[PDB]
């Protein structure tokens, strides 16, 4: 899963099943580090019209 | 059902029947109306090109 963000501790539990999640826009917004099992939140970073 | 256009009335004609008003009701039937869109704007490479 290549991509571009604001990694963050998150609080929303995963079932021990589930390696990631979505959003409604099917873009990724939380995922499991594959070493240390911990679930990291994926913001998207800033962004404005100048 | 077939509707109701509301309840029927014939009305109390003839060349020499008028109906005055003895008394009246104010009364404030509220209108509601849109005026602002909600204000959207889309970075439309961000959209398409992430
Ligand atoms: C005109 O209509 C109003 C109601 O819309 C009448 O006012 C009421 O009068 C009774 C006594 O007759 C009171 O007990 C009510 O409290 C009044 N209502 C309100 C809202 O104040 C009024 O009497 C009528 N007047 C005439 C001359 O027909
Ligand atoms: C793999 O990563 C975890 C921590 O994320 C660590 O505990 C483990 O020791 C690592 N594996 C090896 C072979 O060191």
């Amino acid at each position: 899963l290549t991509g571009t963000g604001v990694l963050t501790e998150s609080n929303k539990k995963f079932l021990p099943f589930q390696q990631f999640g979505r959003d409604i826009a099917d873009t990724t917004d939380a995922v499991r580090d594959p070493q240390t099992l911990e679930i990291l939140d994926i913001t998207p970073c800033s962004f404005g019209g100048v | 059902y077939t509707m109701s256009l509301g309840a029927e009335n014939s009305v109390a004609y003839s060349n020499n029947s008028i109906a005055i008003p003895t008394n009246f009701t104010i009364s404030v039937t509220t209108e509601i109306l849109p005026v602002s869109m909600t204000k959207t704007s889309v970075d439309c490479t961000m959209y398409i090109c992430g």
